[PDB]
């Protein structure tokens, strides 16, 4: 038809992957499988894994920013109380 | 390994003494989702359609 | 910012309409209307509330009709074109005390009493704030506070200096249902009434929410199950590699 | 379950039955909820306040 | 960033025994934390392939390595979607985590760099 | 062939929604895009039904919205869906963008996809501002005033642009009537840009959490991801429902229940929450022109990431330093928003200026430096010469 | 390959507008479609700029249009472009349709193309009616009244539809505000249908005046038909300009310079000219229900032509009887419109009933009979046994 730019994805039968040989896959009908009362007993000590790896990447930046926020806030509170109106005059303009 | 030697699926396979166990569960779930969706869609359509009916302030008894 | 400039944080009272399953108390709404009529209406308009919305909420069809007819509204000119007036009907909006803004400022030392139709939604703190303001006038300002002439002190108002004096005093209203008209009782009632004015759909809205949340919850739990079923072949799929010669 | 295999017998539920069940649900569910709701709020409703007024 | 450039910097560090003893332990620990070996991948399996250098390189890979990369990638996707890692005895060991594609990449970058040089050569008389 | 393939209209549907080959391993983070299409539909449908009852005249606009709230059957549901839906539209857009950032979705060959996304984001921000003005509450009037004035910073012809945008001496009837007309239009331009977004998506397909090729194991969109989308569609609706029915005003500002007043700017004025990080960035620069330049640049700098990401692998899944600094970026962005909600006062002004620096330094400095270091670390950890 | 081919967005432009293979012999009758796209653009652009100044409240609508006429700089140009452009939009649509009728463009394999066209026509008629109501002159009010009442003819639930469409007891403020909102929407749905129209056009290409294959001699759209389109674009603009500047009210009705009055229907009420043939058809049936059924059927019967054209060649170019009866159809259609403009009086009522019959008989009787006869005439004139 109208031509076409070459891409990095094709379609079923010519996806653009490398030639596959030697790999054999197996599967079983959902119909033949245990109705979903399985997970648990086999899979709940399993997961809750992927966040043992991750929680530090989230928590430590979170901690840094929460600490930094709490500190600046408590300082602003002091500045606008009676006790701090002297420091307020100093740091303001 | 020989491709005729099928890997173990015993952890997943329902020990089949009841044949239509997963089918009856799946079709009940699929059926119930279909029911509550249709009722939801009906209610959503009626909500919008009724917003076009005469507003509370224009129903004057002259 | 200083605490005075911020205003005192209003505390959380146990309003009977707080909570997902709770309707307004309609007896409190009924009473609150009386407090509005007999105290507040002298300075505060209620422009967005039509008489008809009272019917079936706080009053009967008959009661509201009598109340509306106590007021005169402009009517269509007669056969000859001269203007003429009319008793009020249910289609009319509750009339305000002043004809224009300039007349309202004249009667209040130059200050403008806001319309109260939305006042509960137009302030942080909502019912807690309105109530606390009305019951929170100290007999004397804290020491050192120099109040402008014509101003009043109230810790819950930002800046402390408010142009409305305390107006609620014990037993200035004779509740039609026998209830002791203490100042905190009257405050509780108007505030409940003003929440209804601002949110007339409240009771019905929460009833619809209850149905909507139950259906959607079920649909959520259901779709999880259906997804897992439709994915079971893919999730338990197994591969083997036998490297080619 | 064998409760399914009595009504629908290993076949899925069909749209017509789904649509029909939905009309039934709508009415039943609404009454059940309104009932619970009005009961939970007994005392506070206009229904209840009107029972204490007469003029 | 080209692999020619990563190789330049990396080899400089690897030779000078000041840096070599300082960095490689850091790098070794970074690689273990990365976690790709627990999915059954080698680092070179991770290189973004949607460019001409990497397509040239993958084209030139011997058959047996190609089929092996294909299996490791498919096995990684399947494990990822089950939210598991492989059994530890299936993990890629450090001895196996070789730069198998690197020589083909470096070769293709040099060929490409020369063409760019020759297409733009000036002449002096 | 099957009719769904052979028919001219259905084949579009088939290639985008039914047979479209998806990488087997995409996770629930790839559900946000369908949720954005859903959001766009909710906003358009509820807006059209409200438009039927809305008057754009500056005398009538606020009351016409009160009329929708009070007199229109289910009117409060339409308005609360629209208002809360706009917020949910931004929550999900930020997540869609953050997903793209984390997994290197902006990378080649999806640069065009990313750039069109940045345009949609600008258009969506402009659309919500136009809608917010239509209420004509206090926040509406001063929002319209402040934001149209952004253009006064333009050298020589800036005040001319502003008076042209206003249609007069100040924000008035001309202004609100044209902002309604424009608010109606731009959603349809966003719809056309979404189609262009999906066109660029289709030629390369989705990426996946491993950052490598998906070509070796695809499964069809239909069934698997249609029903997987359904899971998050309902969860999305559940939560939106909890706000609309139980807490409809929690995400807005009480001052916009006060009719706009040209003579008085409330002390309590605060931008809409989804605009706060950008507001903070502008407020941190004590110069008019440079304030508005830096704020716009905070959006355009998103365009720079395909070039400053020097890594040789797509995405952060196997990158220890990049993961860490990504979350520094996210929480820095939340801080920018918390600063925006605060007063221009001592600790806050400095914190905002430092957070602003961190925001830009991420794209221009941290990512190029760190991705280079990670490149080299990957190499010397395996090569033995 | 060339960038115009390789780029995802430009290749669409290239395949539709630049390299698109056209049959060498298409004549100026094939210029109408581009003129329709141009019309759609003129209507949308001028409508949006006017919307900026328009108030849909029933108290303000007529005055807000007078405000556009008097106070808005170049406002009279926008309004007159919009109003006269709507008329020109119909002139060109009738010609585009008549072209299709004559050259057998509705035939296989372009049936889908034709059917989508019929939908666009219905949508365009509904859009112009919605706009006409927005003026709220006398013709606006009674047009809205008469046309919403079309639906009251529906068995049992008809008056319920009408009161729902009105939003009350009669055509009032609810009605005009929702008709403006709808008038703004439907042009964009027409735009999406035009894209679907061009999609079906693209897979089979244009037909040509000979009615045979174009595959043996194509020339590119670009240059040849781009510049050929330009010729009729300017001629179209010239003539539209003569009306807009020199005769801006000649195609409208003087009664719509009178504000709508719910108590008085002018004796001089006449539909817009482009609706007259259909009006006449309805008026010819002395029954309420059957009047509105027959009128709608006069539009739907266009769908029947691919089946009742029995000929074995596409188009009327080499068909003596078909050419003759085609022009009977055209001039019969003009008569229907001249009857519509007349009083319900003696000669006219009968003439309208006979012209109505001729209208339907063309599709259902004349074309099948005549095309069969012509089939046989072509055969026995050459076969010698
Ligand atoms: C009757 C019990 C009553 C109520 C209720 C009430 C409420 C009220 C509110 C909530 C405000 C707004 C305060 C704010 O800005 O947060 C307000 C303001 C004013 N009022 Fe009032 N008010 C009640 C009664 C009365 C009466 C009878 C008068 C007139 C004598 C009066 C006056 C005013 C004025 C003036 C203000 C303006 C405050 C300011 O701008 O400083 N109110 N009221
Ligand atoms: C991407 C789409 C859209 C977004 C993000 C959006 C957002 C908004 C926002 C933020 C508001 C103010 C909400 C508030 O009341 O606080 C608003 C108001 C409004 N919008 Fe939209 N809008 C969109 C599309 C539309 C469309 C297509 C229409 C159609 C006319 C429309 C009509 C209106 C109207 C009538 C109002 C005023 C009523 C109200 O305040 O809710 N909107 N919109
Ligand atoms: C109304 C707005 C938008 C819509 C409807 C939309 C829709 C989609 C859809 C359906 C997908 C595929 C599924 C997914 O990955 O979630 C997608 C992918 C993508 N979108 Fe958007 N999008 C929108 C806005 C944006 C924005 C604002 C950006 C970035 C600035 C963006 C960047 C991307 C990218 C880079 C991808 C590819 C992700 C990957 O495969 O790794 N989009 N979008
Ligand atoms: C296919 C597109 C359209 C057609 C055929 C069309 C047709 C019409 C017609 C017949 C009128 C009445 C003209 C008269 O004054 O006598 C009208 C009025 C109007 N239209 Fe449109 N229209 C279209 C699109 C639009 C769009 C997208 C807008 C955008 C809001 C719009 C806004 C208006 C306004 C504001 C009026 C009242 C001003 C006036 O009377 O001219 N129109 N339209
Ligand atoms: C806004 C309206 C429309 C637009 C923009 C449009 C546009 C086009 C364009 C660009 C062409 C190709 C050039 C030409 O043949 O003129 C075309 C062809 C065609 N259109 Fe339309 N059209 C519209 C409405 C209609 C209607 C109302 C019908 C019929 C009920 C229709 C029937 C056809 C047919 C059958 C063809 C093919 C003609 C042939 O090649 O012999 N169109 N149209
Ligand atoms: C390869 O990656 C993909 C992928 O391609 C797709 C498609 C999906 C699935 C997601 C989608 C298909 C989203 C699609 C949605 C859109 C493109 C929507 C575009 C926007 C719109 C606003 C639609 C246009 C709507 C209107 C004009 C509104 C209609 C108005 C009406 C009916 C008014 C009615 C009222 C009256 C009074 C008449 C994926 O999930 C995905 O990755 C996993
Ligand atoms: C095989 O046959 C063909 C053929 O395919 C083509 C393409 C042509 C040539 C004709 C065309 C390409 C027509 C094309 C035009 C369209 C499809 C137009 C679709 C309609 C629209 C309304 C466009 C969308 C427009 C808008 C949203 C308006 C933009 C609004 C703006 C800028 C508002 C600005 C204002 C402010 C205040 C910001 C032929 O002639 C032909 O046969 C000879
Ligand atoms: C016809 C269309 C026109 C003229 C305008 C469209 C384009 C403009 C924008 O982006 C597209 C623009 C919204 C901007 O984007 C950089 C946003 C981040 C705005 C951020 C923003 O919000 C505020 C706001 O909401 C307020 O409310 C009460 C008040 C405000 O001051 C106190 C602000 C404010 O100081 C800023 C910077
Ligand atoms: C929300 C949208 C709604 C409810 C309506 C849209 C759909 C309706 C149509 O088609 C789409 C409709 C326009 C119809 O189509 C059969 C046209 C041919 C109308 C023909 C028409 O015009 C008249 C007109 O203009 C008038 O003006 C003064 C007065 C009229 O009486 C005297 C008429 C009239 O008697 C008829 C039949």
């Amino acid at each position: 038809g109208p031509p076409s730019g070459k891409t990095y994805m094709g379609w079923w039968g010519h996806m653009g992957g490398p030639k596959q040989k030697g790999i054999t896959s197996y599967a079983v009908s959902p119909y033949a499988q245990k109705p979903l009362q399985g997970i648990f007993h086999n899979a709940v000590f399993n997961s809750f894994r992927r966040f043992k790896s991750q929680f530090l990447y989230v928590l430590i930046p979170a901690g840094i920013y929460w600490y930094w926020w709490k500190n600046g806030n408590e300082y602003n509170e002091f500045l606008y109380s009676k006790a701090g109106r002297e420091e307020l005059e100093r740091v303001n303009v | 390994k020989s491709t005729y030697r099928t890997p173990n699926f015993d952890d997943v396979l329902k020990e089949n003494n009841d044949a239509d166990k997963g089918r009856s569960y799946a079709y009940f779930m699929v059926g119930a989702m279909g029911l509550l969706s249709s009722a939801g869609a009906k209610s959503t359509v009626e909500t919008f359609i009724s917003s076009m009916t005469a507003t509370a302030d224009v129903l004057a008894m002259a | 910012m200083t605490a005075a400039e911020h205003g005192l944080h209003a505390p959380a009272y146990a309003w009977s309409h707080n909570g997902p399953f709770e309707t307004f108390d309609h007896a409190s709404i009924r009473r609150g209307y009386q407090v509005y009529r007999e105290v507040c209406a002298a300075c505060h308009s209620l422009d967005r509330v039509a008489w008809r919305t009272l019917v079936g909420v706080s009053h009967t069809n008959e009661e509201v009709r009598n109340m509306a007819e106590e007021f005169e509204y402009d009517d269509e000119p007669d056969e000859q074109g001269n203007p003429k007036k009319r008793p009020g009907k249910l289609s009319d909006y509750i009339p305000g005390p002043y004809p224009n803004e300039q007349a309202a400022r004249a009667a209040n030392q130059g200050a403008l009493p806001p319309d109260l139709s939305l006042i509960v939604k137009a302030r942080h703190g909502g019912c807690d704030y309105i109530f606390s303001l009305l019951t929170g006038y100290p007999d004397e300002p804290p020491a050192g506070v120099a109040l402008p002439p014509g101003s009043n002190y109230n810790p819950y108002f930002p800046g402390g200096s408010i142009a409305m004096a305390r107006v609620l005093f014990d037993d200035m209203v004779e509740y039609e249902d026998g209830t002791p008209a203490t100042t905190s009782q009257m405050a509780k009632d108007v505030t409940t009434f003003l929440n209804w004015c601002a949110e007339p759909e409240h009771d019905e809205r929460k009833r619809l929410g209850l149905k909507t949340v139950i259906i959607l919850s079920s649909l959520y739990l259901l779709s999880i199950w259906v997804k897992k079923f439709k994915w079971a072949g893919i999730k338990t799929r197994k591969f083997v590699f036998n490297p080619p010669k | 379950s064998s409760l399914y295999k009595t009504f629908f017998k290993r076949n899925a539920v069909f749209v017509g039955t789904i649509f029909a069940g939905a009309f039934v649900f709508q009415t039943v569910f609404d009454t059940a909820i309104t009932s619970w709701y009005e009961n939970h709020n007994k005392g506070k409703l206009w229904k209840d306040v009107k029972a204490r007024i007469a003029a | 960033q080209s692999f020619t450039s990563i190789a330049r910097i990396g080899d400089y560090i690897l030779k000078s025994p000041v840096l070599s003893k300082l960095c490689v332990p850091v790098a070794n620990q970074f690689i273990n934390l990365a976690g790709y070996k627990k999915l059954g991948l080698k680092f070179d399996d991770l290189i973004a392939e949607e460019n001409p250098i990497m397509q040239t390189a993958l084209r030139r890979l011997p058959e047996d390595e190609s089929y092996a990369r294909a299996y490791r990638i498919i096995r990684a996707h399947q494990t990822e979607l089950t939210h598991h890692l492989l059994p530890r005895n299936e993990w890629i060991k450090a001895q196996e985590d070789v730069p198998y594609l690197l020589p083909y990449i470096l070769e293709a970058e040099a060929a490409a760099k020369e063409k760019d040089e020759l297409d733009n050569i000036e002449v002096s008389k | 062939m099957a009719f769904r393939k052979s028919n001219v209209y259905l084949s579009l549907v088939n290639s985008y929604i039914i047979d479209s080959p998806q990488p087997s391993s995409i996770n629930y983070w790839w559900n946000m895009g369908s949720l954005l299409g859903l959001c766009l539909v909710i906003q358009i449908v509820t807006g059209i039904f409200m438009a039927m009852h809305y008057s754009s005249n500056i005398e009538l606009a606020f009351s016409s919205v009160e009329h929708i709230m009070r007199d229109v059957h289910n009117g409060y549901i339409l308005r609360y869906l629209h208002a809360n839906g706009a917020s949910f539209f931004f929550m999900v857009m930020f997540m869609h963008m953050a997903k793209g950032l984390y997994y290197g979705s902006y990378r080649s060959p999806r640069v065009t996809l990313w750039n069109v996304g940045v345009i949609i984001f600008t258009l969506t921000i402009a659309t919500a501002f136009l809608g917010y003005c239509c209420v004509y509450g206090q926040m509406s009037h001063w929002g319209a005033t402040v934001i149209t004035n952004l253009f006064s910073a333009i050298p020589f012809v800036g005040n001319d642009i502003v008076s042209w945008l206003w249609g007069g001496f100040s924000v008035s009837n001309p202004t609100i009537q044209r902002f309604f007309a424009l608010h109606y239009l731009v959603p349809f331009i966003i719809a056309a840009m979404v189609i262009m977004h999906l066109m660029a998506l289709h030629i390369h397909g989705s990426s996946n959490p491993l950052g490598i090729t998906g070509n070796l194991d695809r499964i069809p969109m239909h069934s698997y991801f249609i029903f997987k989308d359904l899971v998050t569609v309902f969860l999305f609706m559940l939560i939106l429902a909890l706000f609309v029915f139980y807490s409809p005003n929690t995400l807005g500002h009480p001052d916009n229940y006060i009719p706009g007043n040209p003579l008085v700017t409330p002390a309590s004025i605060v931008p809409e929450w989804y605009l706060l990080p950008f507001y903070a960035i502008l407020r941190s620069i004590p110069d008019k022109l440079l304030g508005v330049i830096t704020m716009f640049a905070a959006i355009l700098v998103l365009l720079v990431l395909p070039f400053t990401d020097r890594s040789v692998v797509r995405g952060n899944t196997f990158k220890v330093l990049s993961k860490f600094f990504f979350f520094i970026f996210v929480f820095n962005f939340v801080l920018l928003g918390q600063i925006g909600a605060c007063h221009v006062e001592v600790p806050y002004v400095l914190m905002g200026q430092i957070a602003t620096f961190i925001y830009f330094a991420y794209f221009l400095i941290i990512v190029p430096v760190i991705s280079t270091i990670e490149n080299v670390l990957f190499y010397i950890g395996r090569v033995n010469k």
